Formats: structure tokens, C-alpha cells, sequence
């Protein structure tokens, strides 16, 4: 049964989670950096090998709703593999997987703990014997295993992909590469590092027995709240400002970037299109168009795209309609995904997929599964990509992925 | 009831067209260039037809599918609006040439300059020159009859729009469904109600 | 809005179905078994589906076209009503056998005897036995699961109707669109509103 | 300009027509046996080589409307070849034509004369110098030319067609044969004989210079009057009655004919279907279903099928929707027409086509072009067919055509 406590007399998210994560085969921690969710099931999970939309759909009716604050009032948490898009679009099946990942894995919490930071209250609907007491985060040591597409290999597919762009078969396509490491230790360590270096509103740690998704998502795929869908296309990056001055000079670099705006416009149009598949005609709007969003480290051009979901639709329909994000695939999306299957060496698996929840009240939220570490049995994979365009430099693009991976390398302790 | 058939050339902007169409009071049916036959289209008997943007060139059939026969056969008695790939297909369909553009507008906003000698229904109430988004590496050229050039790119100077001497066939290189095209909605409103 | 897709197997009764459908408040779209792809059908996303009568056997693909995949793939989540050829295709689709009928009813009125053990939505308010027109030389036989026999011919003693154990798939050998089938309209009303 | 005269002080239809027919290359006479129409153009006709619907459609706007009684208040008169159906349906193109006939030939009267028999008034809007005075009907002599499908040849295709029926590819298909004769004389003679032996409400004599269509149609394809469409499916024949008694015994033979009713039911359903293509849902009705109609020589089972034409439609749409009549093709109609092209030796041309008019007021009426003599240059063809069914006897069917042709043989003077 339920008990609200003072955040002050409780432990903290990570603290209470150490114990839970180590005690159960299935558990997860979601953190906004507003709310913190700790949830785990005592009955195992759902391994989806079929169309996730169909499968998940049959679990929505019996979902018990919890009396807690936040968009998630009970329901199911899990991830959608990037390859789940194969059920929703025609994509060549040429390459093999890096590791074996079901199309999606979800679970419905038997116990939930919600931290309402803004209110100093933690809601505990859980059968908890002790609160914590499991010692500190263990060490986590890795050792390089392999890499998929070194500098010149990646550089050449970027060159290949460029022909398609010149010919007019894509405007932009995202090509990615990865490093895999074998490991030993406490994976919690990875999250600890991520929360530290790259905090974000989309922090997550999902443990599905032998598999893990530990990341700090930089972008939200979509959100559904009381039948209104919203997504925020992001494009263009600039570091924050030394002063209230150097800051504006950067923010204005974005504002004047003919290039960064063009890519953003396309993403917005792509976003309005995907919402267009399930929203009521005339409701898809862009309330806030091309505004610079300032983050604790960088800043990007951002837009707010919303729409009203048709009554005949689900959050699952929003998922399939928006998946995978334009920023992790390309445009035109169908072509781009096929070109990706053509150029990359392995099927992406959870990478570039999405992770989030379906509330028992129909509300939902899914973040893009990037800037994330995917652990599957003996292997751990850090994956990143760069969006290629008509005048993209193969080498510059290589480095964007290197730069992106450096962060994950750090989070995992390689540096 | 009112029905607009939108041929989807595996596009990521096609639903921006459907939403505007639906909002404009017409029922939109979206189907891909290779999922329906020209006879089947005939059997649905849409009131009008829009050929969506898309990757590729009309010069290659797998790129446009049934799109070129639709223009050729149905274009005379059913209005057609081609956008990007569709605008090119409409041009290709009537002997125009397809080539790369001098400048590449991918998500870039261009200043369209209407250069119509005689007034057009599709451009009713539209400013002599307006702003519109462009998403294309290729353009149409060597446009001769029965086709007529209607708009032009200010900066680039490429054909931005065309139409048939007598058939209710129209092509726009730019994107009316884009947030970047202010008057886009109006242009579509025109196609639905005045063409 | 409400949409009923009617797959036309080159039939001369198919529009009798469309008219009833339209009158029942649903928008009917009539397209032939070989004019649209199963993916294209998916893209239209009809609320329900009717597979019209037609010449031939489901045993031959050119006779039914996309009709058998529609039953197979879409039948689970979208209701399907098969009539004559469509009823046979629905049966063939689930392992039933197709054979010539002992007696040939071509425009002849038969007494259908509902033999459903458990109540059906499609037959709500329908008399235990009614009169219906028949236009067929072939019938379905050796109907085993997941299919269930619902009606039978009084005089002939052939399977007159079937349905799936769990999918919203229904087959009627007789013709609800015929002037000869009094309750025909009702049966169709049921399919539209209760299935 | 117009002048109404007393039918009593005028000539008679045929009489005034003798003169007109002999004077102009294009003229026609339509007779109901209620109204009589004599019309001819001074500007030639329309030879349609394209889709008649499209072509004719562009002539409907300028059509001058005449102030005369009857469904035809000016407009265009002509015929539609059976092969015009090729524009409206997929039909194999294997066989050659018997003679060269355009898909349709129409003309718009420069002069019109209407006989309102029921009122004793003949309306003359015509530039007539004299009223008649051309002598009597000339002699008309023929000489057998050839026959397309003798008894055993026809009998075998009937046998072939029967397999299709057994297999389930058709319920009924109409197979026809013909005799051609070379001729000399006054073709008016043919009509004179037809009016005499087989009078009907659908008498016509169309002269398109070198071509003629002279017949007494037994059936109406369709009628459109103030946006309401009507057609009357006919099936089953029985001779009239010796007395008010032997008559009823015949009429009741029809009433009890399990066979004749089945064929009728199918025709009605087929008729409701064709109307269903252009009528407002819920308006296609059968006010009078399966009633015996008594004629001056025979009697048949008849039904009245009507519907309300959509606003978006034309009489031309009704034509294409109903053409060709189920009784002259079969069911399912598409298959039946293809099987016909397969079994017959020549394309039918005007035979089994239709002939009628499109009033300048949108109203229209078209009768089935059978029990008609088609003259094309040096050849004259008399054509007939029989509807084959599952238990049809090849020989009996042969004779039905022989019997049908006997009448035309008579009308042309062969006997």
C-alpha cells in the first residue's frame, strides 16, 4: 500500500535504487534533471518478438493506475528496438545484428517509488522490507572488444551516402559507428558518471536481467498528455556562454546559421508530418518555431510541434508514427533507413530506438535511445552517429561520432 | 463526398498535405506510387489528385511508380497538383527535361516569383512573389508546350512552377505543406476550390 | 469517417453491396481484386471489408486476386464479410475444401437454416431460417477449425455460411444484396454495426 | 419556325419520311406503337471513333431544346456500337469486325416533326418545301451472302460455353449468329414489314448515309426522365391467349416457371447493380417485381427497376453503366463479354449495342439494338442470339436463334 514521505527523511533515488537493482532481475530508474521513478517487477518482463504495437496493445486494458504525481501513474516501462520499425515500414534485411535484442522489452512495475522533488515528497507504493543498506556502487572495469567501422571505412560510406544525396535520394541520412567492450563490475557506475557529466531530463537505467540500457537521452521522441501529442525537433549546437554576453554571441550564431536552420526546418516539417499521420486535421501546429534552447553545457535551435490525437488512436500509434526519430534516421525517412541498412555493417538494435513508458492513463513519453550504453550479456556497446548532408565532410562527420563516443567512453570509465 | 487522392512517393512530407486537405474539407486518401493501379485509381474516382514529393527522378519509373500514367491519362479530366517529384513528373510527362539544380535547396526558403502572363486559379490572391521552402537537388528545364512556366526562383533562377495549356495539371517545385511557406495553405485551398 | 472497402472480383452484383453500404451510412470504396496491393489496402485503413462475389474459384489466384491475403493478413484486426466467391475464399483461406455443389442454384431462392450453436452478431434479429438468393455452382466443404459452419441449405444441404472462431471474418454463400433476400439488408446492417 | 397541325390534315409518319429519307444522307424515324419522330440534319453527322461518353459529352451544352411533347425535345439521335463497351470494360481484342462500324454515330436534327397521336397533333418545326410526293415505297430485293456459324459450329461453342458455366465462370452468356445478304432496292420496305409484323414501342430507322439501322427493338436499355432512371428487365416468353382463359394458362406458366423466374431474378439484380453505379444509395428500387406483361403476340415476366441519378452524373453515365444490356451479354458481365469475344467469330458492331436519343433537356432513352437489320454499304446483316445457361441444349439454343432470325428474314423479304 501507499505512503508519502518527506524527501528529506528518505534516501535519494540512486541510493534506494542500488538495493533494488541488485536485488531484482527486472528494474529501472528514470530521472528528470522534476521527477524520479524507481520501479521493478516481481513477475519478470515482456520480451516482444512481434509487432510491438499489436503486442503491447493487448496489455493496456488491465494496466492498474497509480495515484502518483508525474506523467507515469503506473503502466509499462521498456524500450523499443530501432529494428521494430521493420513492422511499420519496408526496410531491406541485409545486415546481421551486433547482439541479440528483442524488438522491445517492457515490464509492468509491481512496486513503484516516485520522487516529487519540486514538492519534497517521495511516494512509496511498495512492498519494501528495508530502505537501503547494500553498500556503495561497485567498481566497473571494461576492456575494448571491437569497433564497427574505423575512420576510413566510416569515411567512405559517408562518401557513398553523399552520392545518393547529390542524386536526390535523401536530404540527410544518419550514419553511425560503435565500440564494444567486455566488462566486469557494477553497471550502476556508468549511470553515476552519466548523471554527473551529462545530466539531462531523460536519464534512464533499465535492467532486463541480462540486458541493460543506461543512458542520458538528449532528445524526446514524443509525449502524449491528455490526448495531445508533442515533440520537439532539435537542430544546431553551440556551447553555452562565458558571460551573459559570449552566450548571446553563440546563441546568435545559431540564429544566423543558414545551414543549422535548414536542417531544423526539415526536422520540423518531418515532425509535423509524422504527427500528421495520427492527429486531427488542422490540429498539428508549431506553437514555438525555431527558438534557441539553452542547456547546462550547450544550446540548440528548438521547435515545439503539437497535435491532437484522433480518438481512434493510441500512444502506440504515436510511437509507430514517429519512430524512428528523424534525427537518427534521415529524410525522406523510408529511403534513408534503407540506405542505412545498406551502408552500416550491423542492425542497430536498441540504438537509435527509443525508451520510455505508457501510463495506465493513456499518457506516454518516449526519449530517443542515443547517448546510451547498451549492455547485452558479455558485451557493452557505445554507439553514435552523425547526420550527413549534401556538403558534409567525411572526416568532420567521422569526428562528430568520435566526439559523441568520447562522452560514452568517459561514462563507462575508459577515460 | 469530396475526395482527394494523394499518391505517396515514399515521402516524409505527404501527411502535411493530407492534413491540409482534410482541414480544407476534402477527404484525403494516401496511397503509394506502387500500391494501386491506374484503373484502380479510376475506380475510386477522386475529385482531384495530388502527387506527393519524393526521392529520385521521374526519369526512373521505380521512383514515381503509377505517377506518370496518372498525369498522362487522368490529367485531362481530373485536376492534378504535383509537388517536388510530382512537379518534376508533371514536367517530364510533357517533354520537359530533368536536371540537377545550379544551387541545392534542402530545407532552404526561396523567393518564388510568379511570372504568369495570364491569371491562374491556383495562384488566386497570391502575392506576386512570396517565400516558400525548397527540398530538391533537381529541377525541371526546357519547358515547352503544352507546359507553361508559372513561377521562378529569385536567387537560383530555376523553374519553380508550371502548368498545362489546357489540362487542370499544376506543378510546384516548392513546398506548400511546409511551415516555411506562408501562403502554402492558400495555394492548396485554391487547388481544392478553384481548380 | 466510416469506410467500407469492397474488393470487386469483376462482379455484376458488387454495386448492390455498395448501395446498401452507402445507405447504411458507411462510405464504400469499390476496387478490383487486382487493382490494389495488400499494403495499399492497409494504407487506406478501411473500418471493414467486403469481398464481393465473382466468377471462378479461390483455388485459382487470378480469380480472387489480393482477396486471400486480405483474409489472411487483415482478417484478424479488421472485420471481413465474404459473399459467394468471397465466402469460398474465406473458407479456402482456412483449409476448407472447394467443390461443385450437388445442386446448381443460379438465381434460385434457397431456405437458409441458421445452425449456429452460439449467437452471432452478424445474425442478430435474423429468423432461424429465411429465404435468400443463390448464384453458385460451387460450395465449400470439409469445414474444420478455425472455421465454423453457421447456416445450411434446406433443400440442397450445403454450407451456406461460415465464420472464424476468433477473427471477425464471416462468409455467406447466399446473396444479401439480392432482391430475393428479404433480410439481406439486415444482415449487412449487422455486419456494419455489430461486427 | 414551328407550326402544330391536325394529324388528320397531315400525312402520316412513314409517308412524310419516305420523302425525307430519300432526300437526305442523314435522317431517322422513331416510332412508338404514342409518339412518332421524324428528324434529319442538313449538316451531316457525328462519327465517333473515341469513347462515346467523352465525345458526346462535349456536345450537350449547346444542344438547342425544342418545344415539343415527348421525352425528346431536341438533342441528338444515334446509335452506340456494342464494341463501345471496350472503353468501359476490359475485353479481349481477338476477333475482326464483320463490317466497319464507328463506335457510335449521332446527329443533331436541323428539322424535327413530332406526331402526338394521343392528341391528333403533329408538331412541325421544319423548313419543309413540300410535305410529300415521292411515290411509294420501292421494292427491296436481297441475295444471301454468308452466315457466321452454322448449326454445328454454333452448337459447339454453346457446348464450350457450357463448361465455363459448369466450372462457375458465368451463369448465363448470350451467343449469337448472323446471315448477311447483298441487296438492291428501298430499305424503307424493311421497316414497312417490321412495323407490320413486329410492331413495338421501339421502332427505328436510322440512315447515316451509307449505313442503316432498321429495327423494332423488343427491349429498352434505359430511360432517364427528370433525373430518375428506369429500366425493365425482361425474361421468359409465352404466346398470348386464345381466350381470356388460354391466356391466363400461359401467363401462369410463366408465373410457375422455376427456370424463367431464376433468369429474371438474375437480370433484375444485374439491373439494380448497374443502376447502383450511378444512383443515389437507397434510391435503387424495384417498384414492380416479376409481373407478367402482355404483348400483341407474346408475354414475358417483367420488372420495373428505378433509381435516382447522382447529381454528378449524366445520361451518358447511365449509358456506360448499363451498356451492354445483361440480356445481350451475360452474367457476370465482364467474364461473359470476354467469353463471347472468345467464342464468336466476329466483333458484334451495332448488334446488341443500343440506339436512342439524348434530349436537349438531359432526358434520354435507349433501346437494345437487336431484332434489327444492319445495312453497311453493300452488306445487310440480320443478327440474333440465345442466352445459354447451365442446362441449355445446344440444339434448342441454335433454333432459338433460327427462330429469331426467321423474323428478320421475313422483314427483309427472304420470305
Amino acid at each position: 500500500a501507499m505512503e508519502v514521505h518527506p524527501i528529506s527523511e528518505f534516501a535519494s533515488p540512486f541510493e534506494v535504487f542500488k538495493c533494488i537493482e541488485r536485488d531484482f532481475k527486472v528494474a529501472g530508474l528514470l530521472e528528470s534533471i522534476r521527477y524520479s521513478v524507481i520501479a521493478w517487477s516481481t513477475n519478470g518482463y515482456l520480451k516482444i518478438h512481434d509487432d510491438p504495437v499489436n503486442i503491447l496493445n493487448g496489455y493496456l486494458k488491465d494496466l492498474k493506475l497509480a495515484d502518483i504525481p508525474g506523467l507515469f501513474k503506473g503502466g509499462m516501462i521498456g524500450y523499443i528496438s530501432y529494428d521494430a520499425v521493420r513492422f511499420w515500414e519496408k526496410i531491406r534485411d541485409l545486415k546481421p545484428a551486433a547482439e541479440d535484442w528483442p524488438y522491445a522489452e517492457f515490464f509492468t512495475p509491481d512496486n513503484i517509488i516516485i520522487y516529487d522533488h519540486n514538492e519534497g515528497k517521495v511516494y512509496v507504493n511498495a512492498d519494501l522490507s528495508s530502505v537501503g543498506g547494500c553498500g556503495d556502487i561497485g567498481e566497473f572495469k571494461v576492456s575494448f572488444y571491437d569497433e564497427s567501422l574505423n575512420k576510413n571505412s566510416y569515411e567512405r560510406i559517408v562518401s557513398e551516402s553523399l552520392e545518393y544525396i547529390r542524386s536526390g535520394y535523401i536530404f540527410q541520412v544518419v550514419l553511425s559507428r560503435f565500440y564494444r567492450y567486455i566488462f566486469s563490475g557494477d553497471p550502476l557506475r556508468i549511470y553515476y558518471n552519466l548523471r554527473r557529466i551529462n545530466p539531462s531530463p531523460y536519464m534512464f537505467y533499465l535492467k532486463f536481467d541480462e540486458k541493460y540500457l543506461i543512458g542520458s537521452s538528449p532528445e524526446l521522441l514524443f509525449r502524449v498528455q491528455d490526448n495531445i501529442v508533442e515533440t520537439y525537433p532539435i537542430a544546431g549546437t553551440r556551447p553555452r556562454g562565458a558571460d551573459q554576453e559570449e552566450d548571446l554571441k553563440l546563441e546568435l550564431e545559431l540564429m544566423n546559421s543558414e545551414k543549422d536552420k535548414a536542417e531544423h526546418l526539415m526536422l520540423v516539417d518531418l515532425a509535423r508530418n509524422d504527427l500528421g499521420k495520427v492527429c486531427v486535421p488542422g490540429t498539428v501546429k508549431v506553437p514555438e518555431l525555431m527558438y534557441v534552447e539553452k542547456y547546462s553545457h550547450v544550446q540548440h535551435i528548438v521547435s515545439k510541434v503539437i497535435g491532437t490525437l484522433k480518438k481512434k488512436y493510441n500512444a502506440l500509434n504515436v510511437l509507430s508514427a514517429t519512430f524512428p526519430a528523424g534525427t537518427v534516421s534521415g529524410a525522406p525517412k523510408p529511403m534513408a533507413m534503407n540506405i542505412i541498412e545498406t551502408l552500416e555493417e550491423y542492425k542497430r538494435g536498441p540504438y537509435a530506438g527509443a525508451v520510455g513508458f505508457i501510463s495506465a492513463d493513456g499518457n506516454a513519453e518516449f526519449a530517443i535511445a542515443i547517448r546510451t550504453a547498451f549492455l547485452n550479456k558479455e558485451l557493452l556497446r557505445i554507439h553514435a552517429g552523425a547526420g550527413i548532408v549534401y556538403d558534409s565532410n567525411p572526416e568532420s562527420e567521422y569526428f562528430e561520432t568520435e566526439h559523441k563516443l568520447k562522452a560514452l567512453k568517459t561514462a563507462i570509465g575508459v577515460r | 463526398m469530396d475526395l482527394t487522392l494523394i499518391i505517396d512517393n515514399y515521402d516524409s512530407f505527404v501527411y502535411n498535405i493530407a492534413q491540409i486537405v482534410g482541414e480544407l474539407g476534402s477527404y484525403p486518401i494516401v496511397i503509394r506510387n506502387d500500391e494501386i493501379s491506374i484503373k484502380g485509381i479510376e475506380r475510386i474516382d477522386p475529385d482531384r489528385l495530388i502527387i506527393s514529393p519524393g526521392p529520385g527522378t521521374p526519369e526512373k519509373r521505380e521512383d514515381i511508380g503509377v505517377s506518370l500514367d496518372v498525369i498522362k491519362y487522368l490529367g485531362k479530366r481530373t485536376p492534378i497538383l504535383g509537388v517536388c517529384l510530382g512537379h518534376q513528373a508533371i514536367g517530364y510527362a510533357f517533354g520537359a527535361k530533368i536536371r540537377r539544380a545550379r544551387k541545392v535547396f534542402h530545407g532552404k526558403i526561396s523567393n518564388i516569383i510568379l511570372v504568369n502572363n495570364s491569371p491562374l486559379s491556383l495562384y488566386y490572391g497570391i502575392a506576386k512573389e512570396f517565400k516558400a521552402t525548397r527540398y530538391h537537388s533537381l529541377v525541371v528545364d526546357e519547358v515547352h508546350r503544352p507546359l507553361i512556366v508559372d513561377a521562378i526562383s529569385a536567387e537560383d533562377n530555376e523553374i519553380m512552377a508550371i502548368h498545362h495549356e489546357e489540362y487542370p495539371i499544376y506543378g510546384v517545385q516548392f513546398h506548400p505543406e511546409s511551415v516555411g511557406t506562408s501562403l502554402g495553405y492558400k495555394i492548396l485551398y485554391n487547388f481544392l476550390n478553384r481548380v
